[PDB]
Formats: structure tokens, C-alpha cells, sequence
């Protein structure tokens, strides 16, 4: 007889790796002035 | 005559690739308020 | 009659799908402190 037919194709790959964690954020934008600093003390007599 | 029995199961596929790298992080926090000003100078004499 | 001989291996699978994307980074740290505050006043003339 003729031959017979082709067997099944093979099984697809494994899924890749899970991609590496993502860089890390900026730092955030800078803090505001500190407060006024209090009044100076009376000038001597 | 009747047709042969049928092939062999083809090779396993190759693995796929790495995903993509992810996000950056959020930007962070705004920064603490800077120290106080220094006090005032004293007041000149009289 | 006879059989006829086995057939053909089947061909080669396909490679895998892309892995997932990573997560995402880490959040950036807080901002550098703000400048010193504003000097006092000066005090009175004595």
C-alpha cells in the first residue's frame, strides 16, 4: 500500500519568562521652605 | 494494499521570549519642608 | 496486500507565546528636604 499520513504536529513552546521588574520611580519633587525663624531679641540700651 | 499506519508527533516547539521590561515605578513623594530660618538679628543698639 | 510503510513525522512545533510583562518598579523614594525658611526679623532698636 502507499504510505500512511504524516503525524500530528509537534506540541507548541513553553510561554518565555515573566519580564524583569520595571525601574525604579524618580525621586519626588522637592519639599517647600522651611517656616519664617522667629524675631530677633531688642537692641541693648 | 491498505495505507501505512501514520507518522510520528513533530518535535516540541522552542519556548517563547522574555516579556517586555516593566513600567517604571510612580514618582515619589514630594520632599519634607526644609529646616526654619535662622532667627533675626538683634536690633542695633540706642 | 501489504501495508505500506509508516508515514512522514509530523513537522516541528511553533515557539511559545512572549512571557508577561514585568511588573512594575518600585516607587521612587521622597524628595530631597526644601530649602531653609526665611530669616527672622531683626529686633527693635533698643
Amino acid at each position: 500500500g502507499p504510505p500512511g499520513p504524516k503525524g500530528p504536529k509537534g506540541d507548541p513552546g513553553d510561554p518565555g519568562p515573566p519580564g524583569a521588574r520595571g525601574q525604579a520611580g524618580v525621586l519626588g519633587f522637592p519639599g517647600p521652605p522651611g517656616p519664617k525663624g522667629p524675631k530677633g531679641d531688642p537692641g541693648d540700651p | 494494499g491498505p495505507p501505512g499506519p501514520p507518522g510520528d508527533k513533530g518535535d516540541k516547539g522552542p519556548p517563547g521570549p522574555p516579556g517586555a521590561r516593566g513600567e517604571p515605578g510612580n514618582i515619589g513623594f514630594p520632599g519634607p519642608p526644609g529646616p526654619p530660618g535662622d532667627k533675626g538679628d538683634k536690633g542695633p543698639p540706642g
